[PDB]
């Protein structure tokens, strides 16, 4: 996808 | 697409598709095999 690294995952996904 | 247990593939309306895992607690743009 070439996208910036995914948002830091703690418990639930948040974007 | 093989779906592994603990992973959720979630596509947000911006066109953001992140593969997240509750098992190890990690997310990646890549498709996980195991």
């Amino acid at each position: 996808e070439l996208e910036s690294p995914p948002p830091p995952y703690s418990r639930y996904p948040m974007d | 697409p093989g779906l592994p247990s603990g992973w959720e593939e979630r596509k947000d309306a911006k066109g953001r598709t992140y593969y997240v895992n509750h098992n190890n607690r990690t997310t990646t743009w890549t498709r996980p095999i195991g």
